[PDB]
């Protein structure tokens, strides 16, 4: 993602 | 709305107007509030991605714990709602800017919640999500020196 | 399987503070790659970077950072050709992250030549909104490196989008 997730 | 709120961020992060960017910050905020009213998790968390976002830029300190605050917020709609999906994106954000800002708030926060967080992964049987979510218990447990924790999310590795 | 094994040492390696458990995991994790890019694995190798990158964020492991920046290179190159929007959406994205985290100006280059076609690939599947993540991309591809030619691609498509 931009940004979070685990990451992305 | 953040469809407009949207391309202001994207305006004043490529021309590097800050005066654009706080722009955005003032109606961040003001839509952020609203959009916990709603209920609307997945436009709020498009918006916290938003507030995260300016304030890596901007320097603000004032919105990116507003946006911190509304986390908090999220994840329990997200936790009496079963939105599994949620409550990842809530908890694992809230993990990010307790990691760059060393909150020890937010990272207590999680401890609490990580367990009834990772308990609905394993209601749901989605095996994909709670080996994210177990990843998330250690750094929880590990960067926060959490003592219950790290025997939670150990006995639960055993299980896998 | 021979991941989630890989998977069961990093999880076990990052509780107990075993530095030689993430050695280890790193190393086959490391070995794991070169297998799944042979095979065109990308689901598979969404996570396999998702881990190595998780251990070099905790033990600062350039070596297997900058390994990650190579098959990052050619996990994201299967996913243009497959039109895959969300795993190129995700493998560009991770990539900045290595791209920031490592310092590495050859992945800075390489997204600056990909990046129209990522975003290509969002607007060609009509994905509004998973567009906006690749123009925010964009965005900060020309930010923090000197990108002549996309700082004019991505400003053109914020007015579009």
């Amino acid at each position: 993602x931009l940004f979070x997730x685990l990451f992305x | 709305m953040l469809e407009e709120i949207e391309r202001l961020v994207l305006s004043g992060l490529l021309t590097g107007d800050k005066e654009l960017l706080k722009k955005a910050s003032e109606l961040l905020k003001e839509e952020m509030e609203k959009l916990l009213e709603e209920g609307d998790l997945d436009a709020l968390k498009k918006a916290l991605q938003l507030a995260v976002n300016v304030a890596d830029h901007n320097g603000d300190k004032e919105l990116l714990a507003h946006a911190a605050e509304v986390i908090k917020r999220a994840l329990d709609l997200a936790l009496e709602a079963k939105d599994l999906q949620s409550a990842k994106y809530l908890a694992s954000l809230a993990l990010w800017i307790a990691k760059r800002a060393g909150d020890k708030e937010l990272y207590a926060y999680l401890e609490e919640k990580i367990k009834k967080i990772i308990e609905l992964a394993e209601e749901a049987g989605d095996r994909e999500s709670l080996k994210i979510l177990i990843l998330l218990g250690i750094f929880i447990a590990r960067d926060a020196g959490s003592e219950e924790v790290k025997a939670f999310v150990a006995e639960q590795l055993e299980r896998l």
